[PDB]
């Protein structure tokens, strides 16, 4: 799942009228005063995929003057180049997709459930790892400890694996009937030994215990279980190996089974509970950070943060600053941020003005 | 009769404020002024200043003062000096001056050629600010003008910031091949001491002028931090006519305090400690009422109060990158099942196969149930 955003084009998306930007690949950095116009650029990059499913309000992301939404991205994703388009006019729209010059769907339906595969998470477990909006840095800790093994569940590839479980439990199914069929077969049936039907209904029948002996090394209880426990130390290891460059008075940060996140201070363990505003926020980000390292090279994505820097002081932000810099497991982090720090470290530095009501992209370097 | 000397200094980093101590302020501070002072005291024909004089592109007041009032005496007492801008004094939105423009009467800043007399003796200078890796092709052009430039004279300066790769290993924006041959190299963003041969020239890292991160005090004592005395009387250099002025800096003191024999040897050190060190590293739990003990013969304490649960490395090289296949399989068998199979069953499973051959196939091939 390595993918990668080239540029885009948005024509009457709230405050952006009109304007396109290119995405230059490393420390990718949009800036701003308030309401430049930062977010709304990732925004767009979120309907270009993912459209807004429901018949929702138009009203909200079509610029207040304005009848039309047109929005067109460009993005590398797994070696190849694709470009989206979704459209509106007053009442009804559609979505066009083009691969490398031939389109694999064209309709609202056809590209949606194309755009899932051609990424392989869907527009919830986006916004959960790839796309990480304004308010929802801490997000993922503050989840339900199931919800948490959900997301994370997918993130790593056990998802899959249940696949192969539920496989394995139509696959028994075949084998089983198969299995009835040579026992009806050998109804009717010392010095006695056993013929051949019945040598086959003994193979036979323990070969399915076999094949359930797997599915079984397929199910939630089974390897799915193995992996992640022999995934969290390794979480941990990049954990804490970010979390210490923050110089927070804290020994290391235990990962639990559950991905909870433990706080060793000197006499007690801390949850996120206790932590501050800046706190979390930290902890937050070295542990997104931290997964990313733990696939390095099992997915190799890229990855948009809106104000990483949210609550963090000025100490923080630039160690923060210095972290990204370090960070090397993601090929593209465009981030958005209105903060000195950020800037001063950017291989980019993508500035949004706003004249009244109406923003331009100026990019930079 | 014939004689050149002058000072290359680098990365003083005025301004830092390391934990946020009152305290570390003013040995930064104090760790420049001596060197201002000293190099007043050698009167050298002229001084390289590498960059990164100051820490932020904003820095406070004081800082400017103090360094407005050092680079006024050098220019006062008739010293020519010269910087280059580092990563910490480039401005990213042009409109706004660098700090370094604060001093622009008492120093020359380089971003092109230049030529010193020194008894009628002509020698030759080049340098330029801090380069991003991003735009470091325009920057070979730079060299190209400048080693142009410089085929003229014998005698050749260059004066760069960024970090090169043998001397750098990590992070790096110019390799060693990547520069043309000069006389001596006055370089600039390496925090350690560096100082040997090159191209037939002296290459040299004045490095930092106090310990800005922990890790640069066992480099620190090895090598010792603050600048270098060039003797550029004779045709050539060696590593022989570079000497090399010293400067005392805030102490550090790594405790790993295990058990009785360790808080010992801890103590064995904070105290045998010219002023009041900074202590680093770890400490088991059980010990940490009878440190806080020292705690007035000590700065600060940047140690971490470890569990008493642990005892083990937590810093030690363990690369893992688990091989999803691998372990699969590995796991299969420890369970019994023809791990090689379940596996092939597996990625079967996914790229929507047939299935039913992959067993149908095992079942009669290798299956002897
Ligand atoms: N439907 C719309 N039609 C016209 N303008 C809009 C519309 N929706 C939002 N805007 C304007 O776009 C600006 C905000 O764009 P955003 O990307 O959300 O803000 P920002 O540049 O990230 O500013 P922040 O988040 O406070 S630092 C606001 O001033 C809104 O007034
Ligand atoms: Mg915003």
């Amino acid at each position: 799942m390595s993918m990668i955003l080239k540029e885009i084009r948005m024509n009457n998306f709230k405050s952006h009228v009109n304007s396109r930007i290119k995405f230059e690949k490393g420390i990718v950095a949009i800036i701003g005063e308030n309401g430049s116009g930062k977010s709304s650029i990732f925004e767009a990059v979120f309907f270009a995929l993912f459209g807004a499913g429901s018949n929702f309000n138009y009203d909200t992301i079509i610029t207040k003057g304005k009848k039309s939404v047109y929005v067109e991205l460009d993005f590398e994703v797994n070696g190849n180049n694709y470009k989206i388009i979704r459209e509106y006019d007053s009442g009804r729209g559609g979505a066009k997709l083009y691969k490398n010059g031939k389109p694999y769907a064209t309709t609202i339906s056809a590209v949606n459930k194309a755009v899932n595969e051609i990424l392989g998470v869907d527009r919830n477990m986006f916004l959960n790892s790839i796309y990480i909006k304004q308010g929802e840095i801490a997000k993922f800790l503050s989840l339900k400890p199931s919800e948490k093994l959900e997301t994370v569940a997918k993130l790593l590839g056990i998802d899959e694996f249940e696949k192969c479980y539920q496989k394995m439990g139509e696959i028994v199914k075949e084998y089983e009937k198969r299995l009835e069929r040579i026992e009806g077969e050998l109804n009717y049936k010392r010095l006695k030994e056993m013929s051949n039907l019945e040598k086959e209904k003994e193979k036979l029948t323990k070969f399915v215990e076999y094949l359930d002996k797997v599915r079984r090394i397929f199910g939630r209880n089974g390897f799915q279980a193995y992996l992640r426990e022999k995934y969290v130390p390794l979480i941990q290891k990049y954990l804490n190996e970010a979390f210490s460059e923050f110089d927070l008075p804290y020994s290391f940060v235990e990962l639990t089974k559950d991905f909870e996140v433990r706080v060793h201070a000197p006499n007690g363990v801390l949850t996120i509970d206790n932590l501050s505003g800046g706190e979390q926020i930290a902890v937050a980000l070295s542990l997104r950070l931290a997964i990313a390292n733990a696939l390095i090279g099992n997915r190799v994505e890229c990855i948009i943060l809106d104000e990483p820097t949210v609550y963090l002081d000025e100490n923080r932000r630039a160690k923060l600053a210095e972290i990204f810099r370090k960070v090397k497991s993601i090929p593209q982090m465009i981030i958005i941020t209105h903060h000195r720090e950020l800037e001063d470290v950017a291989d980019v530095i993508i500035n949004v003005k706003k004249d009244g009501n109406v923003s331009k992209v100026k990019i930079n370097g | 009769g014939s004689h050149m000397m002058f000072v290359h200094i680098a990365d003083n980093h005025l301004g830092y404020r390391q934990y946020n101590l009152d305290d570390r302020e003013k040995d930064i501070y104090d760790s420049f002024k001596l060197c201002i002072k000293k190099i007043l005291e050698i009167k050298p024909d002229v001084v390289l200043h590498s960059g990164d004089l100051f820490n932020d592109l904003r820095p406070p007041v004081k800082a400017l003062r103090i360094a407005m009032q050092a680079f006024k005496k050098l220019h006062e007492n008739n010293i020519k000096v010269y910087i280059v801008a580092g990563n910490h004094e480039m401005p990213r939105r042009l409109g706004e001056e660098s700090p370094l423009a604060l001093l622009k009467d008492y120093v020359k800043i380089l971003d092109g050629k230049d030529v010193i007399n020194v008894n009628g003796e002509e020698i030759f200078i080049c340098g330029t600010y801090y380069h991003k890796k991003s735009k470091r092709e325009e920057m070979l052009d730079k060299l190209k003008n400048f080693e142009s430039e410089a085929k003229n004279y014998k005698k050749k300066i260059l004066m760069l910031h960024q970090g090169i790769n043998p001397y750098i290993p990590l992070d790096y924006e110019l390799e060693h091949f990547d520069l043309p041959k000069f006389s001596y190299y006055a370089l600039g963003h390496i925090h350690k001491r560096i100082l040997e041969r090159f191209n037939d020239g002296i290459l040299a890292y004045s490095g930092s002028t106090e310990i800005i991160y922990r890790n640069e005090y066992e480099d620190y004592k090895k090598e010792g931090k603050g600048f270098y005395l060039v003797d550029f009387s004779g045709n050539d250099l060696d590593i022989s006519d570079i000497e090399k002025i010293d400067i005392e800096c805030r102490e550090f003191v790594e405790v790993n305090i295990k058990d009785k024999k360790s808080f010992n040897e801890a103590v064995n050190k904070i105290e045998r400690c010219k002023n009041k060190p900074v202590v680093f590293g770890k400490i088991k739990r059980e010990f940490k009422p009878w440190f806080d003990t020292l705690k007035d013969k000590i700065l600060i304490n940047k140690a971490i109060i470890v569990d008493d649960e642990f005892i083990d490395m937590p810093d030690n090289v363990d690369i893992e990158s688990l091989n999803i296949k691998e372990l699969l399989v590995d796991y299969a068998n420890r369970q019994g099942i023809d791990g090689d199979l379940v596996l092939s069953l597996y990625k079967a499973l996914l790229n929507n196969e047939n299935w039913k051959e992959l067993l149908d196939e095992y079942y009669n091939t290798k299956f002897r149930g």
